[PDB]
C-alpha cells in the first residue's frame, strides 16, 4: 500500500487519507 | 453527512487525492 491518493479509505482511512492527502501533519 | 456520503464512497469504491483534499 502507498499514498491514499486514489485508493479506498473506511473511516479511520478516511479522516488519515484527508490529512494525508491535505498535508500529513495538518492535524 | 457530507462526510459520510463521501466516505460511503471511499470505503466502497475510492476517493482519489483531489476528492479527498477538497475536504480541507
Amino acid at each position: 500500500r502507498a499514498a491514499p491518493y486514489g485508493v479506498r479509505l473506511c473511516g479511520r482511512e478516511f479522516i488519515r487519507a484527508v490529512i494525508f492527502t491535505c498535508g500529513g501533519s495538518r492535524w | 453527512d457530507v462526510l459520510a456520503g463521501l466516505s460511503s464512497s471511499c470505503c466502497k469504491w475510492g476517493c482519489s487525492k483531489s476528492e479527498i483534499s477538497s475536504l480541507c
